[PDB]
């Protein structure tokens, strides 16, 4: 068993393509 | 309600967390701890209650949490069109 957290999304923006 | 990770997105796991990308946004994101393994148990097809109950038997969390937290998650996940199918 694992200590929770709240999950996050996190963006970082524009990919580089 | 039936839901499912979009066609769209690409995942690149690097220990512990996961890169998405959006083939048609461009927009790439991270996740990491908890909302990487929902993300995983997404990929696998797990419905909500399935999730739920996979973060309850894995992490020291009271289910109310599990289960406001990750409203919220997937709300975030498809209002950046990553997730598609989701209601309340
Ligand atoms: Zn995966
Ligand atoms: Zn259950
Ligand atoms: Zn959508």
């Amino acid at each position: 068993m694992k200590e929770y957290r709240s999950p996050e999304l996190k963006e970082y923006g524009r990919v580089e393509d | 309600n039936a839901m499912k990770i979009s066609d769209a997105v690409v995942s690149a796991h690097i220990d512990d967390e996961v890169v998405l990308l959006h083939l048609q946004t461009g927009t790439y994101f991270g996740l990491d701890a908890v909302g990487s393994r929902i993300w995983s148990l997404l990929e696998e097809g797990k419905r909500p209650e399935e999730i739920v109950d996979a973060i309850c038997a894995e992490y020291s969390v009271d289910r109310p949490t599990v289960e406001r937290d990750l409203r919220d998650f997937l709300r975030a996940l498809a209002n950046k069109e990553l997730l598609e199918g989701y209601a309340d």
